[PDB]
């Protein structure tokens, strides 16, 4: 019953591709957005791309060209492919999950997926 | 019952004066302000909160003389469902603690149902057939909504209508009660005589009400552990540090811990 978040497909790259998911389980009644954070040391955690419902995908300026995220709201998963990576996109890479529960959105985070560029 | 506590308002010849006054005596009734963190009231915790006291009732009136009476629970300032003469409706539970707590509500009506949908706007949004961003608020808005929502049990309102309806009534009553921002934005239109959908800050506001709430509370002085994305009216996106900013904009919070010692002040 309890949300759960699994992310993968992270690791070591080189400058200029890798693909992140995450698969959502446990009850969800309504799934307001699924999206990707990110956060280097001594840096805040930064919103790289998000799928809201019935919206179109918000990007952060950096994500722009480069990335493309997708959500498939049936299955509760989201991707992201990355392309033409920078030593600056290192990082560690949160799934987002915003659910609707109780009439309030709540926020639930990946256990996080180091890239390192 | 409808002996759970009853606050009148009517669009007719509505005012912003007595938009105010309605909207004043609905946090009145949601919470004692006994509980306040950083400035800003909470409402009551639900764990331990009796049924007797766990819903408040808003009767709507308008110019087509029309009345329905809107269930709003305390906990969260939300609309779960609502009485028109001897039928009554309520949102689709998502927990069996809610389920049981809605069969509290106007008890003595002939008709009881439970819609097949949730109340949440992700929901009501996609039985409408259109998002917050496209669907005006406003007097007007209400008006029609009121009687929209009188003509559902007669078989006279379809349910995009009606959840239309819904998401103007939410957003007029208790998004307005969570937040001053809001309840402003809602004066304007009032003032101007204007309909209108909400524009960004108002919808990423309702959108954050939840981590806002989170944010404060789990602060020992009121800053953030992580900063908190907004929109401004143009759509451009800052960032919210800490909750002094917020003092003015959110009226109301949803409970979600026990304070940390200091932040009652
Ligand atoms: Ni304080
Ligand atoms: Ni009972």
């Amino acid at each position: 019953a309890q949300l759960q978040l699994v992310e993968t497909g992270g690791g070591l790259v080189q400058a200029g591709s890798l693909r992140l998911s995450c698969a959502a389980s446990g009850s969800i009644f309504s799934m307001h957005a699924m999206g990707w954070f990110r956060q280097a040391p001594g840096r805040e955690r930064e919103l790289v791309a998000v799928a809201p419902t019935g919206r179109p995908s918000d990007y952060a300026d950096f994500a722009k060209g480069r990335f493309t995220i997708s959500r498939d709201n049936a299955k509760n998963t989201v991707s992201l492919q990355m392309h033409s990576l920078e030593p600056e996109d290192t990082a560690v890479y949160y799934c987002n999950a915003q659910l609707w529960e109780r009439y309030v959105l709540n926020d639930y985070w990946g256990q996080g997926t180091q890239v390192t560029v | 019952p409808k002996q759970y506590p009853i606050i009148n308002f009517t669009t007719a010849g509505a005012t912003v004066q007595s938009y105010t006054n309605f909207i004043r005596a609905v946090r009145g009734r949601l919470t004692t302000g006994a509980d306040v963190r950083h400035e800003i009231p909470v409402l009551p915790n639900r764990v331990g909160l009796p049924i007797n006291q766990r819903f408040i009732l808003v009767e709507l009136s308008n110019h087509a003389e029309l009345s329905v009476t809107l269930a709003l629970d305390v906990t969260n300032a939300y609309v779960v469902g609502y009485r028109a003469g001897n039928s009554a409706y309520f949102f689709h539970p998502d927990n069996q603690e809610d389920a049981e707590a809605i069969t509290h509500l106007f008890t003595d009506v002939q008709n009881r149902y439970t819609f097949a949908f949730g109340g949440n706007y992700d929901r009501l949004e996609q039985l409408a057939g259109n998002l917050r961003e496209n669907i005006e608020l406003g007097n007007g808005p209400l008006e029609e909504a009121i009687s929209a929502l009188y003509y559902y049990s007669t078989g006279g309102t379809q349910l995009p209508t009606l959840a239309r309806s819904f998401i103007i009534c939410i957003q007029m009553i208790s998004e307005a009660a969570r937040f001053q921002y809001i309840e402003g934005e809602m004066r304007t239109r009032i003032r101007y005589n204007r309909r209108s959908a909400p524009d960004p800050s108002v919808i990423t506001l309702e959108n954050s009400w939840g981590r806002l709430s989170t944010a404060i509370q789990e602060s020992n002085q009121g800053a953030f552990a992580s900063p908190i994305q907004l929109q401004r009216r143009n759509g451009s996106k800052f960032s919210v540090y800490d909750v002094s900013i917020l003092i003015p904009i959110i009226a109301l919070m949803v409970y979600r811990c026990a304070p940390p010692p200091s932040s009652q002040f």
